């Protein structure tokens, strides 16, 4: 589903702004 | 899963805080 | 620093595209 | 780290793959 | 609806490029 | 509303000009 | 100026995420 | 303004909230 | 369809990262 | 068409390589 | 160079919005 | 080119239109 890929691209930018120096891990699978 | 929670329902800013290292 | 933040914003976008289903860990300086 | 290398020099796709899980 | 949030993120970048120095106001509600 | 106009139908560049300060 | 424009592009994206349903007024220098 | 402060110093989430409606 | 416009905005950033110095052409029609 | 191929089905990185000059 | 890459990332986004259905050819230096 | 002009000086919408197909 292409809609999943588009939403993930907005999740990575949200985690980057929120986590900041802490960092984030993105793991859909 | 973050894909199964924050992409099927809109997540507030604090909901994104949970996955921070 | 400000410009370092801007590079990371595009950096996480690039990492998300390149990795894909594998995912990644983002750790800043 | 990732910032210390890719934000000062352009990183190729192979170099980005080293940061993937 | 998540599709509303995604479209809004593209509206803010469109207003920023169009308005420029004038500025913009985003008010969905 | 901008959400009810430019997000249910595609808006041209001038359609975005209306909401500029 | 060019780099100031780039910061504003990410700035409006950050403001959109942080505020949300409230909305915001963006006024540049 | 917003540019004069946040584009020269990193603005925290509380500082961004001051610009919200 | 607005979903077409959103996906195209992600295609242009994917071509830019992939093509790099080569460059890309975007031609939906 | 790139719109009719990479936007109705998810395209891998190499699928984007085809349209590079 | 790094900052030149960042400007191009926003440049292709701006060109995509402005042109629209016409499309464009992006050629870097 | 496009980079040599718009990445050193802010390009207006008309100038961007010159690069459209
Ligand atoms: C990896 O494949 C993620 C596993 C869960 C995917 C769920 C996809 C459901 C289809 C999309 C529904 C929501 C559309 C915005
Ligand atoms: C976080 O504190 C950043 C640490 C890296 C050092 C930043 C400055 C390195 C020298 C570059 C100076 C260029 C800007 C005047
Ligand atoms: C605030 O909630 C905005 C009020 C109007 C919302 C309309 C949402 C309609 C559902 C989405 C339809 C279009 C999907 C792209
Ligand atoms: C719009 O005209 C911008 C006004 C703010 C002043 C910009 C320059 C401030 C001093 C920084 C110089 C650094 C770049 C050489
Ligand atoms: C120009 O109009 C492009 C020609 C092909 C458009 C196909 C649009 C199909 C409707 C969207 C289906 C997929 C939604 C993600
Ligand atoms: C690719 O090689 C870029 C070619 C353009 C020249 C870049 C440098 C021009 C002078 C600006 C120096 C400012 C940074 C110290
Ligand atoms: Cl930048
Ligand atoms: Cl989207
Ligand atoms: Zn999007
Ligand atoms: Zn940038």
């Amino acid at each position: 589903f292409v809609n999943q890929h588009l939403c993930g691209s907005h999740l990575v930018e949200a985690l980057y702004l929120v986590c900041g120096e802490r960092g984030f891990f993105y793991t859909p699978k | 899963g973050i894909v199964e929670q924050c992409c099927t329902s809109i997540c507030s800013l604090y909901q994104l805080e949970n996955y921070c290292n």
